[PDB]
């Protein structure tokens, strides 16, 4: 299923996931596609704040949803 | 080039749809000396006062 991921810069990332991947895999497909560290990726829908070891389905997170990401960084 | 109140509810609006009514925001603006990232990276921190 297709899904976004809005970032703070306006860019949206589109992934390609199934409901079953896990939080810890999304944030390892969006490493792949931008480069982004897990480590600094903090992921939002429904303003929960997803955690890695959950489901996408663990939150009903359906087919052409938004995501936002949100960056934690002490530096540039 | 944006004056400084455009891009203010500009901020709001974006950290906004993140679940951060503007006046959390903006006020996290007073306390993010008017950045929105910083804005919103406060809204998570609280809003002491």
């Amino acid at each position: 299923m297709q899904i976004f991921v809005k970032t703070l810069t306006g860019k949206t990332i589109t992934l390609e996931v199934e409901p079953s991947d896990t939080i810890e895999n999304v944030k390892a497909k969006i490493q792949d596609k931008e480069g982004i560290p897990p480590d600094q990726q903090r992921l939002i829908f429904a303003g929960k704040q997803l955690e890695d070891g959950r489901t996408l389905s663990d939150y009903n997170i359906q087919k052409e949803s938004t995501l936002h990401l949100v960056l934690r960084l002490r530096g540039g | 080039t944006l004056v400084t109140g455009s891009e203010y509810e500009t901020m709001l609006t974006e950290i906004m749809s993140m679940g951060y009514e503007r006046e959390r925001v903006v006020a996290a603006l007073r306390a993010s000396y008017n950045n929105p990232h910083r804005a919103v990276e406060y809204l998570l921190t609280g809003i002491p006062g």
